[PDB]
């Protein structure tokens, strides 16, 4: 069913030892298809196997494959390169100086059912000992819109190669076995369509938007799409909802229209991603924009009057390299509500940077951030002072809709911090995401929180697992508290508990609002008793204010205008 | 090279002297229409001169009832069939019939998407039952109607040796019909010759010159710089890596059957970039200040708004009658068109149909935007002008008389037209006939009015010069070069002097007359009255009185007031 | 290994090395974390 397979984005960084970075690769592309991120294949040693790398069928991005060791790296069932994400600025398919000592490296690459790169180029360099693959020709695969950046070299030096298929066009065969060869599409093939072809045949040719072949003119019939994937077809655009009639005048139905969620295209967007009036679903809306809901579902509306300031936030805009919140961007964060990004709190802030020159983050400027109040992508704090006990910045944090996610599936990871207790008072919606809590040292007050009325999303985990332990925090200066729900609490303060069964005036909770005993005298209302009109006089062993009004009093302040009572 | 096509279906012509006149204005210079290609009612020795470069109808084709010996369409390419003449016709020879048409002369045809063939009463034709009508049609319609007539009445030469199947038009050599669909070989839908190699890429339509999808002879579905295919590029791009929306520099406005820079007046832009007549409902037409308009999503409620003739609410009537005069309630842009029938001053029997009054027209006082055609056809003899429609603006014509006009008086008691603020007549043609009073018909401005280069007066059986300037049928000499509407001085439209109170005179009255008006760029305003009159001097500068260097009686210091 | 103009760009006690085959500055993390400079965490296990 293409099962989602999330990628790395870690470019020649080896993952500790070499045995360690192989079983982090085993374990991250194991059984998965299509590749949204990026292919990385490095530091794989001579006496490993490599067969989970056969059922990828598509990445979504750059495949870099770089100082190896393995004869024989099996991407047979690769289909299509997207190349969504550059390496230098142009390059795709970079394979990278994979030679060991003996100059023995990676032998061959048997990448039978790539047929074609949409984006990017290929760069070929330092393989001593490479076979069947200075034989193929890439016109086939590269377009010619990015055939000229394009550079290799093949440089094969005692390496006992035996001879490629005879059996086979143009003498350009990936492997050495039967059929083992390339399935050309472009150049054995009549130019009376801009797409791709499957044979030499004039009116037997792929459809537009078919990329990497078919088997058949039909759209059903079709390896990928190229641009939008509809259900079992492949399509230019996706219709919308509400087209034209010839008969009523007016707007009718759908026979076939859906939404656009990326590539694919569904028929409903997630409460969290913004409908547009064209029918795509988006992460973020126009730069003069209003994002706001109409009826139910997330919307955006063209904004007027100033439409004074949007926050791309970290990793998308103009702060795409920026890897963590500093001394430097939080400038930028003072008169912000929404940030429509994600939020990195990594210790390079606190300790200082050489590389990129930059001061280290005072640690008072964190209450800038008490501003915003919505996070649209993650939130990923793995830094907080010593002496501060709570996460106090992030107070009027109201939702996250985890539109961007880390590593596609988490959007609250609050880990290896050194607080006692969370303190997200505002916390009351998380649309998408996964939500990790480990690694912290003191931190109980996180079994008790019961996630499950948090998110609405099904099909949503948590882990939290070896933060302070039961026994821990079973003294006198831990407890949850008493008199409120233990749905929810997030620190020992009275102000903390999610759900107060009996008072909720404000952000505390008390023990009762006092309509006997107490000078200002609070209707209940919805279970929060507030505040009544100020100019009623308190009563004696009475109910004083009814509800929410001049109108709500027996015995007025200082003077009556008929049911009101006023001032003057 | 665009013209929008008449509607004429089977009717008469209103004026069968300005009809070949009118296919002339419109269908000169044209190569993609996109109506229909409607030829009725034509005559002999008729310089059918302007149909020599029509390629593209995106309608029906209809030669009807005509006299001509030969329709020179040569050069017409693809028929689309977006509306259909009957309901399952696309190409209909009807009723031509020394006169009668002798040959078809065809050439370029080859391509017909939607519709049938109806080619019935010509007994003057000879070649229209031996042409091969699978090649022309689509793979869809290819159990189209093919009625041909049968009986020809005039046994005439064969078709010319020098090309085989005895496919021909008519008698020439360079006449015969070129197969494009029972010549190709394997599954190629269009080809130049019967080898694979020359066949035409799938996006073209009626055949092509090279392999490649520029150079189609006709193409399938958008066109846009030559480049032709299914799916036009939109104004949004939508970017699947964040998931974002973009402004397509490189998005092109969907017009018709192609996809141009930026489609004309008379056509609301849409936020999908294809732009249409009308818009759909819950949005508003809203100008661009720019000339044209494009019409977006409007506000949450959007209830009322003014609707007309050829509309939602009004479908099969195509009169103006007491039964749909409460819905014109005030309203200053009317959705739609306006046509007085002469059965809407008639009182029918059996039906509670009561016959307009004069005085029943003044709710069309307020209007100024009409986005149709104005019709009329009958008027009563109370008022002699179109006082009721003085304060009309412009007028749009979306929706057209017969497809091609705009302004349409037949047969009226009117002798000055009286139309004072009407200064942009959008779309179609003003045609005038068989109006026996009217003399005020070449004292128009008709070219300040004018937005396309298809549109030209059309006048014919009015008042002549004879009966004008010795019964003294001439205005004053303040409408500036001849534009003029009545003989009163209050209707010219741009005049050298002062305006007071939407009427042109000579000179203010400021250093004399008994009031006092105060001078703007091009009107004349009273002010207050009680400011005191300077004998030789400027008297009043605003319309406060505070702005007087004398005022009559008191004087205080917010302004001078009687009392 | 490399020079002080690369010091302090790799994260979480990851040391630096420097790449011949490609002229390149890259990083070794210790076991646990992921990324270009060994500046995130691997949020999929355990801490
Ligand atoms: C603290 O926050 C800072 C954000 O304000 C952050 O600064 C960023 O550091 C990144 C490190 O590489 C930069 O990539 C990023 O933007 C750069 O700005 C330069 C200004 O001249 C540009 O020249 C530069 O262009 C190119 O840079 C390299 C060159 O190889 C390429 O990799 C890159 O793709 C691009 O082609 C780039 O635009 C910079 N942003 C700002 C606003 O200064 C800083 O790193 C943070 N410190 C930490 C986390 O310790
Ligand atoms: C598709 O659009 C192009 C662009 O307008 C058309 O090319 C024009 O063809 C006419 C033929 O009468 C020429 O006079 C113009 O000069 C051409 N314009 C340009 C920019 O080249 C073309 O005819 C259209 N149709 C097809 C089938 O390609
Ligand atoms: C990979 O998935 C297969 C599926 O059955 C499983 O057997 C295997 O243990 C997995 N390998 C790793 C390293 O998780
Ligand atoms: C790659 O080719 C493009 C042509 O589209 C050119 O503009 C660019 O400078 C080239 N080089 C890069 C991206 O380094």
């Amino acid at each position: 069913e293409k099962k989602v397979c999330q990628g790395t984005s870690n470019k020649l960084t080896q993952l500790g030892t070499f045995e360690d970075h192989f079983l982090s690769l085993q374990r991250m592309f194991n059984n998965c298809e299509v590749v949204l991120g990026n292919l990385e294949i490095t530091y794989v040693q001579r006496n490993y196997d490599l067969s989970f790398l056969k059922t990828i069928q598509e990445v979504a991005g750059y495949v870099l494959i770089a100082l190896n060791t393995v004869e024989r790296i099996p991407l047979e069932n690769l289909q299509i390169i997207r190349g969504n994400m550059y390496y230098e600025n142009s390059y795709a398919l970079a394979v990278l100086s994979n030679y060991d000592a003996n100059k023995t490296g990676l032998k061959e690459l048997p990448m039978r059912n790539l047929q074609e790169i949409l984006h990017g180029a290929v760069r070929f360099s330092n393989n001593p000992a490479l076979c069947n693959v200075e034989s193929i020709q890439w016109r086939d695969i590269v377009s010619s819109d990015f055939l000229s950046n394009m550079s290799m070299d093949f440089q094969n030096h005692l390496g006992s190669c035996q001879k490629c298929d005879p059996s086979c066009p143009n003498g350009s065969c990936w492997g050495a076995g039967e059929e083992n060869c390339q399935k050309l599409t472009k150049i054995i093939c009549a130019q009376q369509c801009s797409g791709r072809c499957r044979g030499k045949s004039p009116s037997d040719c792929c459809h537009n938007q078919c990329a990497a072949g078919c088997t058949g003119p039909r759209e059903s019939d079709c390896l990928v799409c190229r641009k939008f994937r509809d259900e079992a077809t492949c399509k230019d655009t996706c219709p919308p909802l509400m087209l034209y009639n010839p008969t009523t005048y007016q707007m009718d139905v759908n026979p076939e229209g859906k939404y656009s969620f990326g590539a694919t295209c569904v028929k409903k967007c997630p409460r969290n991603y913004v409908v547009t009036d064209h029918g795509s679903c988006v992460r973020a809306c126009g730069a003069d924009s209003y994002e706001m809901e109409e009826d139910g579902v997330r919307k955006c509306k063209k904004c007027e009057g100033p439409c004074r300031k949007v926050c791309n936030g970290i990793g998308i805009g103009e702060f795409k390299d920026s890897l963590s919140i500093n001394a430097t961007n939080i400038k930028h964060f003072k008169n912000c509500t929404s940030i429509s990004g994600d939020l990195h709190i990594l210790p390079v802030a606190f300790r200082g940077d050489s590389f990129t020159h930059t001061p280290p983050l005072d640690p008072q400027e964190l209450d800038i951030l008490k501003t915003v109040k919505e996070i649209t992508g993650f939130l990923l704090i793995q830094a907080w002072p010593e002496n501060r006990t709570d996460l106090h910045a992030f107070e009027n944090l109201e939702i996250i809709r985890g539109r961007t996610k880390q590593h596609g599936q988490f959007s609250l990871a609050v880990v290896s911090l050194n607080i006692t207790s969370l303190g997200l008072r505002s916390l009351k919606e998380i649309s998408d995401g996964d939500v990790i809590i480990s690694g912290n040292k003191n931190l109980c007050y996180a079994n008790t929180i019961n996630w499950k009325k948090l998110f609405g999303t099904s099909g949503q985990k948590t882990k939290i697992i070896s933060n302070r332990g039961e026994n821990s925090c079973k003294a006198t200066g831990q407890v949850c508290h008493a008199l409120c729900s233990p749905e929810g609490c997030w620190g020992p303060e009275p102000r903390d508990c999610v759900s107060c069964r009996n008072v909720s005036r404000g952000r505390e909770c008390v023990d009762k609002c006092n309509l006997l005993e107490g000078e200002p005298r609070e209707f209940v209302e919805n279970s929060e008793c507030i505040q009544c009109h100020p100019e009623c006089l308190p009563q004696a062993m009475n109910i004083t204010c009814t509800g929410r009004g001049p109108d709500n009093c027996i015995q007025c302040a200082h003077y009556i205008d008929g049911p009101h009572c006023v001032k003057t | 090279q665009v013209c929008t096509g008449t509607d004429m279906k089977l009717r008469l012509p209103a004026s069968p002297e300005t009809h070949l006149d009118m296919l002339r204005h419109l269908y000169q210079g044209c190569q993609v229409v996109q109506g229909n290609l409607e030829l009725t009612y034509l005559p002999t020795n008729a310089s059918l001169s302007f149909l020599q470069d029509i390629q593209e109808v995106q309608g029906y084709v209809l030669i009807a009832h005509n006299q001509v010996r030969q329709v020179p369409l040569q050069r017409l390419r693809i028929v689309r069939g977006t509306q259909l003449f009957e309901d399952n016709y696309a190409l209909a020879v009807l009723d031509n019939g020394p006169g009668g048409l002798r040959e078809l002369q065809l050439r370029s045809l080859t391509e017909i998407l939607k519709g049938g063939v109806l080619i019935q009463r010509n007994p003057q034709l000879c070649y229209q039952d031996t042409i091969l009508w699978k090649d022309i049609f689509h793979k869809n319609n290819q159990l189209a109607l093919t009625l041909i007539d049968t009986n020809r009445s005039r046994a005439c030469h064969p078709c010319s040796p020098m090309c085989k199947g005895s496919r021909c038009w008519g008698e020439s050599s360079e006449d015969c019909q070129s197969l494009t669909r029972t010549v190709c070989a394997g599954g190629c839908a269009r080809c130049k010759g019967p080898l694979p190699t020359d066949c035409c890429h799938e996006q073209c339509a009626a055949g092509c010159t090279g392999p490649k999808h520029s150079d189609c002879l006709a193409c399938l579905h958008f066109n846009h710089s030559g480049i032709c295919e299914l799916h036009c590029p939109a104004l949004v791009t939508y970017n699947t890596d964040t998931f974002e929306s973009m402004p397509n520099p490189e998005g092109r406005y969907t017009f018709g059957a192609s996809c141009v820079t930026a489609c004309p007046y008379n056509y609301l832009s849409t936020d999908v970039g294809s732009c249409t007549l009308v818009c759909p409902l819950h949005n508003q037409e809203v100008t661009a200040e720019d000339g044209t308009q494009r019409c977006e999503k409007c506000s949450k409620p959007c209830a009322r708004v003014c609707y007309g003739l050829g509309m939602e609410h009004l479908r099969e009537v195509r009169a103006v009658t007491s039964a749909n005069i409460q819905e014109f309630a005030g309203c200053k842009k009317i959705f739609g068109s306006l046509a007085f029938l002469p059965e809407s001053f008639d009182g029918d029997p059996a039906s509670n149909t009561a016959p307009l009054q004069p005085e029943q027209l003044q709710v069309f006082e307020t209007l100024e935007e009409i986005t149709g055609y104005l019709y009329i056809s009958a008027w009563p003899d109370s008022l002699p002008d179109l006082s009721v429609f003085q304060n009309l603006q412009v007028i749009r014509g979306r929706i057209l008389h017969n497809g091609a006009y705009s302004l349409t008086l037949q047969g009226l008691g009117i002798s000055w037209l009286g139309l004072r603020s009407l200064r942009e007549l959008g779309s179609g043609l003003a045609l005038i006939h068989h109006n026996t009073h009217l003399c005020f018909v070449h004292t128009v401005p008709w070219d300040q009015l004018f937005r396309n280069p298809h549109q030209a007066l059309l006048h014919t059986a009015n008042r002549p010069e004879d009966e004008c300037v010795g019964e003294g049928l001439a205005c004053h000499q303040l409408c500036a070069r001849g534009h003029c509407w009545g003989p009163g001085p209050t209707q010219c439209v741009n005049c050298s002097q002062f305006l007071r109170g939407q009427e042109c005179v000579e000179e203010c009255r400021v250093l004399q007359g008994l009031p006092r008006e105060y001078v703007n760029a091009r009107h004349c305003l009273p002010c207050h009255p009680e400011c005191q009159p300077q004998n030789g001097s400027v008297t009043c500068f605003g319309p406060e009185a505070d702005q007087c260097v004398a005022c009559a009686h008191y004087k205080d210091p917010p302004f001078c007031v009687a009392r | 290994e490399c020079p002080l103009s690369h010091d302090g760009y790799c994260l979480h006690d990851g040391v630096c090395m420097y790449i011949e085959a490609l002229d390149k500055y890259a990083c070794n993390c210790v076991v646990g974390y992921i990324g270009e400079r060994c500046q995130y965490r691997d949020l999929k296990w355990w801490e």
